[PDB]
């Protein structure tokens, strides 16, 4: 069966693609976060 | 002229038999 | 053998070959 | 004509013929068309 | 005619599934707006 | 002359054709028109 | 002339021939190119 | 000129959609537009 | 000759054809900006 | 010779087969060209 | 008359003939537009 | 008549294959409009 | 008629999902709009 | 000469006679 | 029969023989 | 009616020798 | 030669049969290609 | 020489609707395209 | 009849090479339709 | 029948093509979803 | 030579020439 | 050279749009900003 | 009527007919 | 004239139909 | 070797004209 | 029979003819088919 | 060879039309191609 | 050779049309750049 | 049985050479 | 048997295409996918 | 052998006939199928 | 050999053709190519 | 077998074509795939 | 290689059009931020 | 065998293009990357 051996591999790298996805988006949202909590609290205390 | 009647309805004869395959085959080919 | 053999035996040979060319002539589509 | 008889048979069998025909084309054209009907209005229904 | 039966078969086989892809438009449209709206007039009154 | 009736007859079937052919056509637009501006105006108004 | 006189009858016999030929040709084309129109025109209302 | 005839059926449902469109836009453009005041109107007065 | 005669009648069609689509492009449109005009000039205002 | 009027009779009947093909031409282009621009121009015109 | 005895033989000999080419016909057409239906009906499926 | 014979065989054919095509075609229809449905609600629900 | 199944199955499994869409939905809009709430009263008493 | 010109007209009224039918079914296929 | 029975014999064979080959001529298309 | 019976078995004898190679030839080219 | 003069009367005859051909070739080349180049421009046009 | 008088023939008729084909050409893309640049421009100023 | 041997041939023959003719059309089709409905279903698995 | 048997293995053939799509679907989708919800929730939290 | 001859001769060519005009008609697909 | 005079056409056409759309841009742009500007001032003044 | 007679007429025929077996081939695209 | 001539005549001109007959059955496609 | 020689040549002026016919419609046809 | 001894003959001559073209035709088709077969496949995997 | 001199015309009348051909192909293929270019460039220049 | 020459036209044809074609495009973007930009920046500074 | 043989030489010689043209063309036809 | 020798080599012609073009489409094929799912992640990611 | 005569003049004449029809069939082929060639790739440059 | 010649001829105007259609295959690509990237860019730069 | 030798010349005379035919067989398709996958490639590489 | 050529031209006009985008997106985002900072920085001094 | 040789050459040919596209997605895909997070983190920070 070559179509169950492609599928299987596609499917492989999607899910290679995901966890590079899931990466970069903790570090992206992490930042802008970070930034809008830092502004705030600073904003409060003074 | 008998050699000539004779021999002229053995060639409608012939392509009278064949027709009949001809256009069968035909219809049905064009019809699917 | 004899003229009426030979007379014969064309006038068979003609009808079988006007047959056969009939045949042709109705496979044509 | 010795062959007249021939030619009333083939007349005969046209005329068969042709009904056939009519009958195939009628079932195959109707399967066709409703197959790809079906597609594109499911498509178009979302 | 098998020509005009044929025919006349086609066009009422095409009303039906025009039908039947109407019904199907209605309930994904209906549930599509309902959601929008729904989330919509929400955060509007709340 | 069988060539003339043989074109008259031709003739005919092709004006049927014509006839219940543009019929089919203008139903089946109209659904798939219709379906299109109903789902691009309920999204407009909603 | 033996041969004017044959041809003289192979003429009669012709028209007998292609009159057959012409009876049938007439039919037979009305029924291909009525289904052959048949089939186009349906698909072109699709 | 069935043409005609389809283009002007077409022309008059797509009025008909349009009728329907505005009645809903009015509907809806007037409830949150009546939120969005009362709730500015009675923040000013206290 | 026919051709030149049917060239013709297919150009009168086709602008013919064009006359028709501009009047239910300018419906269509029509509303489209009205309602969007509507909601932007409504809530810009109010 | 024997056979010019046979052919005298094919050229006569030829010019009358040509007529009839250019009419039937036509027809059928007029309504294809036809149906296609009608779906066409009312795809663009929304 | 020679010429008819020799029609007469041939005429039995040609109903063998065409039987035998009337038993082949059946079976190769029966063959032929049975793999042309498959190979049209599974594309439509598609 | 082995005329009918072959005409029999070859309708017994074309419905065999309209029965077994319509089967497929429902699966596979059904599995296109699943996977975009699942995706358009999946969006708008999220 | 397999048409018709096939579409009165599509149209349950489209039912289907938006039970689904909407219960997840409910979900989504609640969390939102109770921390939309929450952080507007505390803020408003403190 | 005879034989040959009489048989060549043979020839040319069949060829005459089934090219109307030829023509015929040619222009009326490739019109529709 | 005689050379002239056989003469007008063959000259009929050769126009229907003829005229069979001009049909499967004009029937090529 | 000897010569005709064998000169017809002839025609017979070398359609059908030709028709099993166009089956071949046809079945196997549709079949692709 | 006898057959020599039987050729040279053949050349005369096939120059008359010739010029026949040529003469019904023209003309029906004429037109066949001329409905081909007809519906082939007209559908480019589109 | 017949062969040129047809070949002559041909390039007339092919030089015709080479013409007719671009002027119809012209109008229809200009159609198509005033459409799409309305349809664009009028929802970028609005 | 003579030849009676070589039609019993060519029907032990033919039937053969139906038989041939199915096994190849299997396969072609199988591996046709394979591909197609691979390279569809993971477009539409994106 | 090879027709029947071929038909049977290419809506297995199908049939599974449609599972491996769908796990690749769920695969996709659900990232998706994740980081959308991700990024919201987050956002509207904190 | 011979009528006997002349007869013998035209069976043969008969045979080969309706051989011929089968394959002809056997090779229209 | 048809096609440089229809490229021609269809540029003077698209800048017939232009001068039209930056007309009403302006409009548009004038009173929403008009709008704003109005209620930024009377509030500062008061 | 006379063997020169059937002598000459048979060759008339022939070529004829190699004329029309001519056509044919020729015909064949 | 003679016997042989109609003999050696009527062989010459059936191997040309047959490689006429010949040249029609191979240009079959 | 007369006859053979003038038949054959009759074959071989039957085939030139025909066949100028042939590619002359042959060639126009998917010329356009 | 001088008519058996001819067929006799033919038959035996016959056998050799066949086995000739047997020999070729395997061939020829082995290519044509090939490359035929060839174009399709590459065509597919595009 | 009393037929070198047809083989010698035939030679003198291929070469002749070989040149007619190429200048009709010159002629339709350059009219396709830049019609189809036209509407190819037309839309991408939008 | 005529088909370098054919080849060569074509080749030029593609260039003057990629000529206007890129004329056409820069009126376009620029009014399209030209609209956001304007909308934008006047927000933006007033 | 030799004028059978010689003429029956004569039709498979036919065939064979015009089979070499009727190959080659639709080998190169096919091939582009 | 030629005709057993030609079907096995066409067979075997066949069988080894299949494998090649399964190979190729699977190599095309995760290209075009895996071109796309990049896309999609890395706008979702940043 | 008066056949074996006649047979050893026919192969001489054969060989004139064969090298007439040689030198004809290249010429045309390489006419037909350069233009084939010619409109097939021009139209892949597209 | 004429036959070497007539392959000879063919190989040479194959190889002509392929260099052509590359070289206008690239310039017709960087066109559309570079329309479309102008595009995209100017509309993120902006 | 006084024509063995044309056979055997025939079957020398095959081999050879068949391996022309591969061989401009390869580099048509090389040039067809290899212009089909660029246009392909540079579309899905933006 | 040609595609070799044509690929590196087509990702050198690439590089060249990103070299102008990203000159163009500094401009812009500095006068966004610009008149951002310079409001800010004024209203928090008064 | 020319077609195995034929397919591995199409099937690197294909790598190679894979290769190229790959290159020129990573360019598009990091400029279009690069601009949106840089105005948007811009925007964040200051």
């Amino acid at each position: 069966d070559p179509a169950k051996a492609a599928f299987n591999s596609l499917q492989a790298s999607a899910t290679e693609y995901i966890g590079y996805a899931w990466a970069m988006v903790v570090v992206i949202v992490g930042a802008t976060i970070g930034i809008k909590l830092f502004k705030k609290f600073t904003s409060k205390a003074s | 002229m008998s050699v000539l009647v004779y021999s002229f309805a053995s060639f409608v004869l012939g392509w009278c038999l064949r027709s009949g395959i001809t256009y069968f085959t035909r219809l049905m080919e064009t019809s699917s | 053998a004899d003229f009426d053999t030979i007379y014969q035996a064309m006038i068979q040979i003609s009808v079988v070959l006007c047959f056969a060319l009939g045949i042709i002539a109705g496979g044509q589509r």
